[PDB]
C-alpha cells in the first residue's frame, strides 16, 4: 500500500529559452566611444604644449651659458 | 552511457516472443528512466565534443550537476552505472519511498 504517486505539488520548470538583458544597443553605443576618445585628445595640447614650454625652458639654460 | 535504454531494446525484443504485455505500473518506470538516459547522452554528447575542440570549462560546469543523477541509479537498482535492472518480466523491484519529491526537486 506504500507506493509513490503524490497527490499534488508540481511546477513545472520551463522549457522556455530567453534572457534578453540588453544592454544599451542601437546608436547608444559608438556614442560613449567617440566622446571619450576626443576627451583623451582634449587632454593633449594642455600637456604636450605645456611640456613644449618647458622644453624651450630646458634649452634656455644651455644657450644662456657657454660663452 | 545508456543503462536503461539498453535492456529496453532487449526485454521488448523478448516479450513479443513470449505473448506478454507488461503490467501498467511497470510501463511508467521504463518511460521514466528511458527518458532519463537521454539526459545523460545529450550532456555527454556536447561536453566531450567541446573538449576535443578544446574548451575546458563546459566540461566541469555540467558534470558537477551530473552527480545529482547517479544517486538515483544507486538508490533504485544496484550500483553506479551498470544495472541489471530491466528484466524480461518487467521491472525487477519497486523504487523505494522517495524518488518523487527528488526527481521533481531535480527537474
Amino acid at each position: 500500500k506504500q507506493d509513490m504517486p503524490p497527490v499534488g505539488g508540481y511546477g513545472p520548470i520551463d522549457y522556455k529559452r530567453n534572457l534578453p538583458r540588453r544592454g544599451l544597443s542601437g546608436y547608444s553605443m559608438f556614442a560613449v566611444g567617440i566622446g571619450a576618445l576626443l576627451f583623451g585628445y582634449w587632454s593633449m595640447m594642455k600637456w604636450n604644449r605645456e611640456r613644449r614650454r618647458l622644453q624651450i625652458e630646458d634649452f634656455e639654460a644651455r644657450i644662456a651659458l657657454m660663452p | 552511457v545508456s543503462m536503461m535504454c539498453n535492456e529496453q531494446a532487449y526485454s521488448l525484443a523478448v516479450e513479443k516472443l513470449l505473448n506478454i504485455q507488461p503490467p501498467p505500473r511497470a510501463q511508467w518506470i521504463r518511460v521514466l528512466f528511458g527518458e532519463i538516459t537521454r539526459l545523460l547522452n545529450h550532456i555527454m554528447a556536447v561536453t566531450t565534443h567541446a573538449l576535443d575542440i578544446g574548451a575546458m570549462t563546459p566540461f566541469f560546469w555540467m558534470f558537477e550537476e551530473r552527480e545529482k543523477m547517479f544517486e538515483f541509479y544507486e538508490r533504485v537498482s544496484g550500483a553506479r552505472m551498470h544495472a541489471a535492472y530491466v528484466r524480461p518480466g518487467g521491472v525487477h523491484q519497486d523504487l523505494p519511498l522517495g524518488l518523487m519529491d527528488d526527481i521533481y526537486e531535480f527537474s
